[PDB]
Order: C-alpha cells, then sequence, then structure tokens
C-alpha cells in the first residue's frame, strides 16, 4: 500500500535494533554481506517487524525478507 | 530330588516354546531369534518398525491377550553400535503367563510408542527417553519424568559417571540454589571383585 | 534487684515457651517419616511435650529433614525453611539428611541438608529409632535452654 | 552413510526448526524474566539463548540437531510453564562458577590440569 | 453507653494484642520469606484471576431465602393480634411458596453445582 | 477363592419395619453414636504412652546401633585389618588403613566410620571373623555438629571400652543363632 511510511517505520526498526553500524544502512543493503549479519539477527530484525505491524508472518517469508526493500514489499503485499 | 536345587519342570519351557514358533511363524516380517531359558521364561526378539503390530497382536489375538504392559524398560550395552536395548515385559491373566518382547536402538535411531496399545507406558517411555536418551514417536507429552527440571545427561547410560558433573548447595550472595561441579570428600572407591578363575564353562565364549 | 539477674530469668522464661511449645512441620520425605510419625504415636506421645504439626511453614518453628534430599526437592526445601519466621531451629533426621547417606555418590542426591540450610541437631539411624528422634527433640530443648540472648543484648 | 531420519531429511528443515524454536524463545525471554522475578534485563536473557544455541552451532548431522530442537522445546515448555522456577533458570548464568581461565599458565600455576 | 463501652475496650485489647505482636519481637525480612505460599514452590499465576463460582444460583437463591426469614420474623409479635386466622393464613401461605420454590430449584437442578 | 465385599446386597425385599430401622437409621443417627461409643471406650483405657526418657520401649539383643570397636579380655584389640568390613559396606562409610604394629602383628591406623553414611546393616559385625567391628544398642548419640558423626579409631575403642559390659552379654545371648 503505502511504500513511503511503510519504509520509514522499516529503517526506524533496522536503526532501533542497535546491532548494526548505520554508515552501510541503506533500503536495499545485504544484511548478511554489506551488514555483516546471520539467520538468528535476521530472525530478531523479522519478529521486531511483526511486532510494529501487528501483523504476523510465517518463516517461509521472513528467510527471504533479506533486505529492507523485501520488508517494504512483503508488507505492502500482505497489508 | 535335590533340596538345594530347584525343581525343573520342562512342560512349561515345552508350551513357551511352542508359543514362540506360533509367533514366530505368524509374524515372520519382524521376528529374530526367539529363545526360551532354563528358567521359564519367553524371549522374542524383533525388529524396532515391528513393536505396534507385535503388541497389538499379542493384546488383541485370542491364544495372546497380553493386555497388562508390566514394565518397559531399557538397557546400555557400549559395545554393541545398537546399544539401547529395549524390553516389553507382558502378562496374560487368561493363560496365566508371561512374555518378553526386546527391539533395539541407538542415540539417533527412535523408535514408535505404544500408547496407542497400552497406556501404562507413557510414563515408561518418558524414563526410557529421560534416563537413556531414547526417542519415542506419536507420544503425547515426551518430558523429563524422574530426573531435574533443567538436568543435562542421560544417568543410565553406562558412559555416565555414578556420581555425575554438577553437585547443588546454597549461596547466600546469590541467596539461591546453585550448582557447581562435583568436588568430592571422599572419592567411590573401586574394588576390583572379578575372580580371574572361570566360574560358568556353560558360557564359554570361543576364541 | 539487678539487670542482670532479671535478663537472665526473663530469658529463662523466653526459652521455657519457646521449648516447650515447639511446633514442627508436616515435611516427610522418606522413610523416616514414619518413625517420625511412630514418634507421633501412643507410646511416643509428641504432644505430651508441646509438639504439634502445623502444616503450614508461617507457623512452624522446627522443621525436621525426615529423608533423603534431591536435587530437584532443594529449592523447595530452602524455600519453605525461608518461609520459616524467626525463632527457627532445624533437625537432620537419618542419614540421607546429614550426609547423603545410602546415596551419598549419586546424581542426583545433595551429600548433607546442611549444605542448603544450617542444622542445629543431627539424629543418626537408618531409620533413628523414634526413641532417638524423641532423646533428639529434647537435645534440642536444651540447645534452647541455652541461648542466653537478651544477656547477650544487656552486654553490647 | 544411508540412515533413517528422524524429522528432517536434510539441514535446511532442521534450520528451519532451529529459527521457529529461537523464536519462541526470544518472544518467550520477556514473559519469564516478568513472572519469575528475575533480576536480569531482557537483553541478557536473549544473549544467552542465543549463546546457547551457537554452543551447537558445529553440527551437522540433520539427526542430532532435531534431538537437541526436542530438547530446547521440552526446556521451553518447562520455562514457559513454571515447572521450573529461577533457580534453574539462573543455572544457566553460572554467577558463581569461578571461570577458569585458559591461558596455559595459569592453569600451570593452578593445579596440575591441562 | 455500656455497650460502646464494652465493644471499645475488645477493640483496645484485641489492637494491644497485635501492637506488641508485631513491635516486641525480633524480625529478619527478606523477599524469599515475605513471597508467597505455594507449597513449596513458586506461583505461576496471581491469585487475583478468576475463582469460577459453581455455585453462584445457590448464593443468589440465598438472597431471596434471607429475605423471606426477614419476613418470617415478625411472627413472635403477628401471633399476639386479634386476627389469628389471618396470620395463621399468611404465615402457611409463605412458608409453602417458599418450599414450592425451593422445589422447583431442587427438581430443575440449581442446588446442584456446575460442573 | 474368593469372596464378596459389597455385592452381598440381593434382591430388594422391604416391609413397614424395615423401612421403619433405615428411617431412624437416618433421623437419629445410629451409625454415629456408634463410633461416638468406641471412642468414649477409649477414652477410659489405659493409655500406651510411656513415660521417657525416665521409662523406655523395649529392644532385643540383636538391636543394631553404635559401633564400636571391641577388644579380647587380654585389652589387646581385637581388629586385624582384613577390610571385610569396609568390602561389604554397601555404603562405603568404613576406610582402614593397616601397618605393622611395632611388636609385628597386624592392625591398624585407620578406622573411620562415616555415621552419615551408614544404613546401619549389620553386615561389618557378621564379616568380622574375629568379632571386633559390632553395631552397639546404643541409639542415643545425636549430636549438634557433622563432624561428630565421623567416627575414628579411637571413638570407637572409646565405645567399646564403654559398653562391653552390654555388648558382651547380648553377644553370649545371640551368638548361637549365627
Ligand atoms: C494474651 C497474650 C499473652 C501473650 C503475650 C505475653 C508476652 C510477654 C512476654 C514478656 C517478655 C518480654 C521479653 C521478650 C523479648 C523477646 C524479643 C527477642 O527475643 O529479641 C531479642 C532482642 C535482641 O537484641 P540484640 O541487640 O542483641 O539484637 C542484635 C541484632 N541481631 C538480633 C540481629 C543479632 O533483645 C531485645 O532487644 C529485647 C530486650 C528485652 C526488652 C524488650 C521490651
Ligand atoms: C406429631 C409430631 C409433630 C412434630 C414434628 C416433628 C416430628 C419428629 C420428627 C423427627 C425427625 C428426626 C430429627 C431430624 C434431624 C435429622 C435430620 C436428618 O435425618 O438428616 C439426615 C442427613 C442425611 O443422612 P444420609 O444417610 O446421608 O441420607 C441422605 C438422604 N438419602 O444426615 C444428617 O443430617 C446427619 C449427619 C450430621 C453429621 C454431623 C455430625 C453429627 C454429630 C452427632 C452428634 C449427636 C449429639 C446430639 C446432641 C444434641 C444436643 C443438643
Ligand atoms: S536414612 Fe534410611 S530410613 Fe531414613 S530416609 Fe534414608 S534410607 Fe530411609
Ligand atoms: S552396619 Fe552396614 S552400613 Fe553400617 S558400617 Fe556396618 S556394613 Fe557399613
Ligand atoms: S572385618 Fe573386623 S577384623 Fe576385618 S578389618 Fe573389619 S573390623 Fe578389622
Amino acid at each position: 500500500l503505502t511504500l513511503d511510511g511503510i519504509k520509514d517505520r522499516v529503517l526506524y526498526v533496522l536503526k532501533l535494533y542497535d546491532k548494526i553500524d548505520p554508515e552501510k544502512l541503506s533500503v536495499n543493503s545485504h544484511f548478511m554481506k554489506d551488514l555483516g549479519l546471520d539467520s538468528l539477527d535476521q530472525v530478531e530484525i523479522i519478529m521486531a517487524m511483526e511486532d510494529e505491524f501487528g501483523f504476523e508472518i510465517p518463516d517461509i517469508d521472513a528467510e527471504k525478507l533479506m533486505c529492507p526493500q523485501e520488508i517494504v514489499d512483503y508488507i505492502a503485499d500482505k497489508k | 530330588k535335590r533340596p538345594t536345587v530347584r525343581p525343573r519342570s520342562d512342560v512349561t519351557h515345552k508350551q513357551l516354546s511352542a508359543f514362540g514358533e506360533y509367533v514366530a511363524e505368524i509374524l515372520p516380517k519382524y521376528v529374530q531369534q526367539v529363545q526360551v531359558s532354563c528358567l521359564d521364561e519367553l524371549e522374542i526378539c524383533i525388529h524396532p518398525d515391528g513393536v505396534i503390530p507385535t503388541l497389538t497382536f499379542l493384546r488383541d489375538h485370542t491364544n495372546a491377550q497380553f493386555k497388562s504392559l508390566a514394565d518397559l524398560t531399557a538397557v546400555d550395552v557400549p559395545t554393541r553400535q545398537n546399544r539401547f536395548e529395549i524390553v516389553y515385559n507382558l502378562l496374560s491373566l487368561r493363560f496365566n503367563s508371561r512374555i518378553r518382547v526386546k527391539t533395539y536402538a541407538d542415540e539417533l535411531t527412535p523408535i514408535d510408542s505404544i500408547v496407542s496399545v497400552h497406556i501404562a507406558a507413557n510414563w515408561y517411555e518418558r524414563e526410557v527417553w529421560d534416563m537413556f536418551g531414547v526417542f519415542f514417536f506419536n507420544h503425547p507429552d515426551l518430558r523429563r519424568i524422574l530426573t531435574d527440571y533443567g538436568f543435562e545427561g542421560h544417568p543410565f547410560r553406562k558412559d555416565f559417571p555414578l556420581t555425575g558433573y554438577v553437585e547443588l548447595r546454597y549461596d547466600d550472595e546469590v541467596k539461591r540454589v546453585v550448582a557447581e561441579p562435583v568436588e568430592l570428600a571422599q572419592e567411590f572407591r573401586k574394588f576390583d571383585l572379578n575372580s580371574p578363575w572361570e566360574a560358568f564353562p556353560a558360557y564359554r565364549q570361543p576364541p | 534487684s539487678r539487670a542482670e539477674y532479671v535478663v537472665t530469668k526473663l530469658d529463662d522464661l523466653i526459652n521455657w515457651a519457646r521449648r516447650s511449645s515447639l511446633w514442627p512441620m508436616t515435611f516427610g520425605l522418606a522413610c523416616c517419616a514414619v518413625e517420625m510419625m511412630h514418634m507421633a504415636a501412643p507410646r511416643y506421645d509428641m504432644d505430651r511435650f508441646g509438639v504439634v504439626f502445623r502444616a503450614s511453614p508461617r507457623q512452624a518453628d522446627v522443621m525436621i529433614v525426615a529423608g533423603t534430599l534431591t536435587n530437584k526437592m532443594a529449592p523447595a526445601l530452602r524455600k519453605v525453611y525461608d518461609q520459616m519466621p524467626e525463632p527457627r531451629y532445624v533437625v537432620s533426621m537419618g542419614s540421607c539428611a546429614n550426609g547423603g547417606g545410602y546415596y551419598h555418590y549419586s546424581y542426583s542426591v545433595v551429600r548433607g541438608c546442611d549444605r542448603i540450610v544450617p542444622v542445629d541437631i543431627y539424629v543418626p539411624g537408618c531409620p533413628p529409632t523414634a526413641e532417638a528422634l524423641l532423646y533428639g527433640i529434647l537435645q534440642l530443648q536444651r540447645k534452647i535452654k541455652r541461648e542466653q540472648k537478651l544477656k547477650i543484648w544487656y552486654r553490647r | 552413510t544411508s540412515v533413517k531420519p528422524i524429522f528432517s531429511r536434510d539441514l535446511n528443515e532442521a534450520k528451519r526448526r532451529v529459527r521457529e524454536l529461537y523464536r519462541a524463545w526470544y518472544r518467550e525471554v520477556p514473559n519469564t524474566v516478568h513472572l519469575m522475578q528475575l533480576d536480569i534485563t531482557v537483553k541478557q536473557g536473549r544473549d544467552k539463548v542465543r549463546e546457547m544455541f551457537m554452543k551447537n552451532a558445529h553440527v551437522t548431522d540433520p539427526r542430532v540437531v532435531d534431538l537437541l530442537v526436542i530438547k530446547g522445546k521440552m526446556e521451553l515448555q518447562e520455562t514457559i510453564k513454571v515447572w521450573k522456577q529461577r533457580t534453574h533458570v539462573m543455572r544457566f548464568f553460572h554467577e558463581t562458577e569461578t571461570p577458569r581461565p585458559k591461558d596455559f599458565l595459569s592453569k600451570f600455576y593452578m593445579g596440575h590440569d591441562p | 453507653m455500656n455497650l460502646y463501652t464494652v465493644i471499645f475496650i475488645n477493640i483496645l485489647l484485641s489492637l494491644t494484642l497485635i501492637l506488641v505482636a508485631f513491635w516486641l519481637p525480633q524480625m529478619n525480612l527478606y523477599s524469599e520469606k515475605a513471597n508467597p505460599y505455594e507449597c513449596g514452590f513458586d506461583p505461576t499465576s496471581s491469585a487475583r484471576l478468576p475463582f469460577s463460582m459453581k455455585f453462584f444460583l445457590v448464593a443468589i437463591t440465598f438472597l431471596l431465602f434471607d429475605l423471606e426469614i426477614a419476613l418470617l420474623l415478625p411472627l413472635p409479635w403477628a401471633i399476639q393480634t386479634i386476627k389469628t386466622s389471618t396470620m395463621m393464613i399468611m404465615a402457611f401461605i409463605l412458608v409453602t411458596i417458599l418450599s414450592l420454590g425451593l422445589a422447583y430449584e431442587w427438581t430443575q437442578k440449581g442446588l446442584e453445582w456446575t460442573e | 477363592t474368593y469372596k464378596y465385599v459389597n455385592k452381598k446386597e440381593q434382591e430388594s425385599e422391604v416391609d413397614m419395619k424395615s423401612a421403619t430401622d433405615n428411617a431412624a437409621r437416618i433421623l437419629m443417627w445410629t451409625e454415629l453414636i456408634r463410633g461416638l461409643g468406641m471412642t468414649l471406650s477409649y477414652l477410659f483405657r489405659e493409655p500406651a504412652t510411656i513415660n521417657y526418657p525416665f521409662e523406655k520401649g523395649p529392644l532385643s539383643p540383636r538391636f543394631r546401633g553404635e559401633h564400636a570397636l571391641r577388644r579380647y579380655p587380654s585389652g589387646e584389640e581385637r581388629c586385624i585389618a582384613c577390610k571385610l568390613c569396609e568390602a561389604i559396606c554397601p555404603a562405603q562409610a568404613i576406610t582402614i588403613e593397616a601397618e605393622p604394629r611395632a611388636d609385628g602383628s597386624r592392625r591398624t591406623t585407620r578406622y573411620d566410620i562415616d555415621m552419615t553414611k551408614c544404613i546401619y546393616c549389620g553386615f561389618c559385625q557378621e564379616a568380622c571373623p574375629v568379632d571386633a567391628i559390632v553395631e552397639g544398642p546404643n541409639f542415643e548419640f545425636s549430636t549438634e555438629t557433622h563432624e561428630e558423626l565421623l567416627y575414628n579409631k579411637e571413638k570407637l575403642l572409646n565405645n567399646g571400652d564403654k559398653w562391653e559390659a552390654e555388648i558382651a552379654a547380648n553377644i553370649q545371648a545371640d551368638y548361637l543363632y549365627r
């Protein structure tokens, strides 16, 4: 739906994770290579999203949600 | 006739051997190494894929009404690659006879539960899991039964020390009961008691 | 009319009360609880001495550790003791409670209740004859006879 | 090289299960620091969860992973329900175990242990 | 005035006992002692949650029966009246209607507890 | 064979007398009055309570309580450090260290018993081939300290030198039954 405010909330949650360094943070940064993350610190981010927007989402998807833009599109498609 | 030795009757031996032939030729797909002992006891060894069929047949079949699960055990033999010898001792009230069914498992080779057959096995299988580490399938609530709520290890495994790895005490600093590594004031004394002279030549293991 | 003499007599009275009225707690773990019962039985009438089993720790004055203390049970024992109000005494009954006993080298036994709570009196046996547990109760009575708390307060 | 699988026919499905379990623990920690009146924060609990998870990161057999997940779900049940008290939860933190050093030389100064 | 006196004396006796019970003894307070009691282990929840009631209908009925008792209590005076037939008839009607209501409840299984 | 405990009930026959009897039972509380009568009878009986610690509970020579090491009438110790007592002690409570006494005899230096591990089973006194270790009759040996309950050679020897007059007689009584 609203790909602009969605993205604001998403980048906010990202900054709030407090495990990443904002230097390489963007709307298409790669959690693993760019920001230096792994599987579980991505699970945590996607669950922070679940909280923010309240809509519970599977793992079959939270696994492919590998960059903020994919989060934005998944939030937009479901909501 | 002799007063110290134990009176021995072959009639029960014959009965149990005939019934063992019965079971073996009625469940060939699962049965292995039926055998009967000097003391009159029937032991039917099987492949674990046959647990539920065998036990259901022995409970429901007419000439075999073993519908009371007395016990359900395990036996660690670290030598063989499949250590745990799971045992099902059963009882027929209609024939006043008992029988024992055995399978084999491993640390990473679980078997099926029989709570669908004998509800008495819920807690016994929980006990097997807690004590040896054998996992059962389709168990309603498989958790610990006897060990502490945060206990690591399966104590009845021969590889587990009699005294464990931790030890509990109360610490005023934290005001709680805490777990610290074991440290004993007197160490358990291991007595080598096996006589070096063959005692029963009927069980001699040829080299 | 010395205040020290008056305080000694007052302490005698305090201890007489806290002693002739010892309400233990219904806390029995293993076999030794049977001898506890038998010490509650006609032959050895506890109430005859003022002893009364109250089931709430908030009303009890002493707890007899009557049997084996496993690691899964020690937290509850320490909690109950903590919940008993001072003055609170403890009695270890049997060999399981004192030093683990026949299960000393087990992975699921605390080798002594004196690790989890502080113990005033140790009653040996497996099980201790109810007569022996009574001997221990009276030993505790005397230990209380020798508390001398108010004398200490006056000497401070 | 051929064996029977417990649940997962490969390591990826076992990883799916492991992730489900991580989510469950991450969501539960706050409720049990509230209920059990633990004197720790919510961040310490999740760091401890992650550490206990990494403690077995080296595994590659899906059967070991399945059994580890079963044990973790057992513990998560024991914790969601209050069958276990704050004692068993704080056992994880080892607040009293004097931390043995990994320096060869300190291990040399105190005792004969390697 | 004397009733006030006696009742206040009792208030004061009780309060004196409680004062000397809360200020005489030596205390040592800490959380593990002041915590609730649930048979050695920690509570799984608060005791301030809905504790379902299975005799709610019987309690409601008890209210009305208490009122019927309130209406029966003036008999010691109603028997000093000239119109005795009326008092007799009204008391009988009251008690009979009470019993009939109780019987209807009984039969329809109100006095039995929800399970 | 077998018997029924609550199937005695047969087909129902009822009279006016039976109905009235059951009615009186239900209205006058007959069966409860009988329990009242029993409790009353017990009030006028002699209580089984002994006056401890003045009059005490009975016992038998075989009673196995506190341990003691005995001696021969010459004063020499009976123990020879054969170690059956610690070899069988199923609680691993006994601890022994032997050494040739200066006169050359086989005797102990250490003989310790953790009376917090002893289960008071008696195996040690039936294993001792010299009737040295015994389980005496004393049971009134409670303490205020755990350490006091860790006996050594001197404590057991003193107990033996304290109870011999009783241990020996109880043995003399019981040793034919063994
Ligand atoms: C012309 C006449 C006109 C006048 C009209 C009156 C005529 C006379 C009528 C007499 C009626 C008898 C008296 C009524 C009282 C008894 C009421 C009663 O029977 O209750 C019985 C009740 C049920 O018993 P149950 O066996 O379970 O049967 C259940 C039904 N199927 O179970 C009970 O209620 C009893 C169980 C109670 C147990 C508690 C312990 C009792 C202790 C007993 C102590 C006895 C000492 C009494 C002392 C009294 C001194 C004040
Ligand atoms: S000391 Fe003996 S009698 Fe007492 S609880 Fe332990 S085993 Fe049972
Ligand atoms: S009585 Fe039994 S447990 Fe006690 S010291 Fe002798 S052998 Fe050991
Ligand atoms: S069995 Fe008797 S003689 Fe042998 S070591 Fe023990 S006490 Fe000494």
